[PDB]
């Protein structure tokens, strides 16, 4: 859909009022299936590795997050539709400039293509950005065509701060999700019993990301 | 509990995309 109206009349007010925004049927079935084939080809060819954490201590990463991921820039051969997805997410964000809270969004991560391979794998309750690393908006696209969450699980449960109800997000095919990445939205991926795929980008706030880079570059 | 021990990793230098 035209980016300007979707951004200004739905995404912006949803985010500022609730800190979570779902856009169903984002790209349509044909593009959504082409993305799924590209993700399945990354899986089949051994590209995924264990998902990792910002800080590692004594624990195995797999006691925290059970997924396997790869990072995609969007220009790689065989990832062209993932690149269209990323460009589409970026177009919405550019149309939101200066209207998502007080953030100034200038950049983002590469895309994290992630798979929970069934077997009860999930992600314990966490905050995406608890300590000021620059991430202000988490953007996730789901591509699971026949997902029945009532049997296969895999629900993303968010616990938005200040609300009388939690937000249950089934990982529905062609669903796009935005949420604030900071401590306002602790969330968990409940155990998945079938192969579950999602693609995430995180958008950076310029000033916070600059402070986080300064911290990293000074040790 | 340090919540960074639960937070998903991102590269901290060299890999940001400019919009
Ligand atoms: O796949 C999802 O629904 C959420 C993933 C997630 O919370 C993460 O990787 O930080
Ligand atoms: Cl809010
Ligand atoms: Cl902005
Ligand atoms: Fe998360
Ligand atoms: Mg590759
Ligand atoms: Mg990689
Ligand atoms: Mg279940």
């Amino acid at each position: 859909l035209p980016a300007l109206k979707l951004a200004l009349e739905y995404i912006v007010p949803c985010m500022n009022k609730h800190g979570i925004c779902v856009v169903d049927d984002f790209l349509g079935k044909e593009t959504g299936q082409q993305i799924g084939d590209e993700v399945r080809a990354l899986h089949d060819t051994g590209k995924f590795t264990d998902g990792q954490l910002v800080s590692q201590k004594s624990d195995s990463s797999k006691d925290i997050r059970g997924d396997k991921i790869t990072w995609i820039e969007g220009k790689e051969p065989g990832c062209e539709t993932i690149g269209l997805l990323m460009s589409s997410m970026d177009d919405l964000i550019r149309h939101c400039n200066g209207k998502l809270g007080s953030y100034k969004i200038n950049g983002r991560t590469k895309a994290m293509v992630a798979c929970y391979p069934g077997n009860g794998t999930g992600y314990v309750r966490h905050v995406d950005n608890p300590n000021g690393d620059g991430r202000c908006v988490t953007c996730i696209y789901y591509l699971n065509k026949d997902w029945d969450a009532k049997v296969s699980g895999g629900i993303l449960r968010i616990f938005p701060e200040g609300k009388a109800q939690f937000a249950d997000i089934e990982p529905k095919f062609d669903r796009l999700l935005f949420f604030w990445s900071d401590r306002r939205n602790p969330h968990e991926v409940q155990p998945a019993y079938a192969t579950r795929y999602a693609i995430t980008v995180w958008y950076f706030d310029a000033d916070e990301r600059a402070r986080a880079k300064v911290k990293y570059l000074t040790g | 509990l340090d919540l960074e021990t639960l937070a998903p990793y991102i590269p901290m230098d060299g890999e940001d995309f400019q919009l």
